[PDB]
């Protein structure tokens, strides 16, 4: 049976998000304006929707059941590491088939294949980036699991520089119990078939785009010129 | 080393 304790982290984890994802997407008036016309011209827009993104995930972060218990210096870790790979999975949110883009509620707010080639990233990350979000969508997960995925994600006791990680890998149990369990009592075939693994899957393919990220963010990062239009937090976060 | 993460996540 799905248990109270578990019921109980549901629960957390989805108000937990709700506080930390507007749907409206109301705050990207704050950003850079975007610039589609003109090489890396998107780049200060999405560079500033990524570091919001990453305050964001920060605060989800916080709200995990048993993220309080770790050191500081690993609460850092897991989330340099995991960052890109959060905003990556909640971003499937707003990304749409209809036309292969995420739509954040206007079209100067929907983006594209091109507007992320326009902010200095190659289709070395895009192609397999765009094919992570439709194979997600396809899941077609309930908000429980998508919130649970993202949780396991960042709770990773694996990332390098993860000091206590027999506890880090106690807090992921929990989470990833709490996935299993839920999929079994709560997710009807023929959607479940398979649909744990398959996220565990998922989590596989984020460490590829993160890799790959990292090596074009450390290459675009090589010129100070692009580096000086990111934000602080983002050169804390990614180097 | 960081000081914003640090910030954000007290
Ligand atoms: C609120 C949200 C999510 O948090 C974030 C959203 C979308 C995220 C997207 C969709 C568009 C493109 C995004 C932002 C990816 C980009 C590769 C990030 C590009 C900007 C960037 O991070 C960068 C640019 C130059 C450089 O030297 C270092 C870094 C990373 C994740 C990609 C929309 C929305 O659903």
């Amino acid at each position: 049976k799905l248990s109270e304790e578990q019921q109980h982290i549901i629960a957390i984890l989805l108000d937990a998000h709700h506080k930390t994802y507007d749907p409206t997407y109301a705050d990207f008036r704050d950003f850079r304006p975007p610039v589609r016309m003109s090489p890396l011209s998107m780049l200060p827009h999405l560079a500033d929707l990524v570091s919001y993104s990453i305050q964001k995930v920060i605060g989800f972060a916080k709200m995990i059941p048993g993220f309080r218990d770790l050191t500081s210096d690993d609460q850092i870790v897991l989330l340099k590491s995991s960052a890109i790979e959060v905003i990556m999975l909640r971003s499937n949110q707003s990304f749409t088939m209809d036309d292969m883009s995420w739509d954040c509620g206007s079209q100067d707010y929907k983006y594209d294949v091109t507007d992320v080639s326009k902010a200095g990233h190659t289709l070395e990350l895009i192609e397999p980036l765009i094919k992570f979000q439709v194979g997600l969508k396809k899941l077609n997960l309930h908000e429980e699991e998508h919130v649970l995925l993202m949780a396991i994600c960042i709770v990773s006791p694996d990332r390098p520089g993860v000091q206590d990680a027999k506890l880090v890998e106690a807090i992921q149990d929990r989470l990833s119990n709490t996935l299993q369990t839920y999929i079994r009592c709560r997710h009807p075939p023929p959607g479940s078939h398979q649909l744990y693994a398959k996220m565990i899957q998922k989590l596989a393919d984020l460490r590829s785009l993160n890799e790959e990220h990292s090596k074009q963010y450390r290459s675009l990062s090589f010129q100070p010129e692009n580096s000086m239009k990111l934000t602080p937090l983002v050169l804390e976060v990614f180097g | 080393n960081h000081p914003m993460l640090m910030n954000l996540l007290k």
